């Protein structure tokens, strides 16, 4: 039977829960699980949906991007 | 102190 | 022309951390593959998992204690 294991990852805000399902059967070695989690968590960092320069404007095409400013701020969904 | 986001 | 190199702050996402992209405006062929790259980075500066602790700050360093009473834990990285 899986058991569904709930990740907090240290110092990371904000808290939100990372859930891995592992089979105690089928993990094979603690590296093995350790390697799930690290994918677990690269999986739940959301795609980039929207660019915004630090000012508020969202940058939406290849032109904006290639304009003076070179910080921009990431939002997923 | 500036501040800004989203 | 001359290659870009981006710096990504991720909205509300703490510690702050820059994430840097190098772009060229010649190979960039599209903007959502921009944003794919962007993606890709920040996937990529999620530090492998290198420790696990019970709540209560006992390390789980085996698949025993993993799958002991605990379905909760902490990760660490480097």
């Amino acid at each position: 039977r899986p058991k569904l294991v709930t990740i907090i990852r240290s110092g990371v805000k904000p808290r939100k829960a990372v859930r891995v399902l592992l089979n105690k059967k089928t993990a094979h070695s603690f590296e093995q699980v350790l390697t799930d989690i690290t994918e677990a968590i690269k999986l739940e960092t959301g795609v980039v949906k929207k660019l915004y320069t630090l000012d508020g404007k969202q940058v939406t095409c290849l032109h904006d991007f290639f304009g003076d400013d070179d910080v921009f701020i990431a939002c997923g969904p | 102190p500036e501040s800004s986001e989203g």
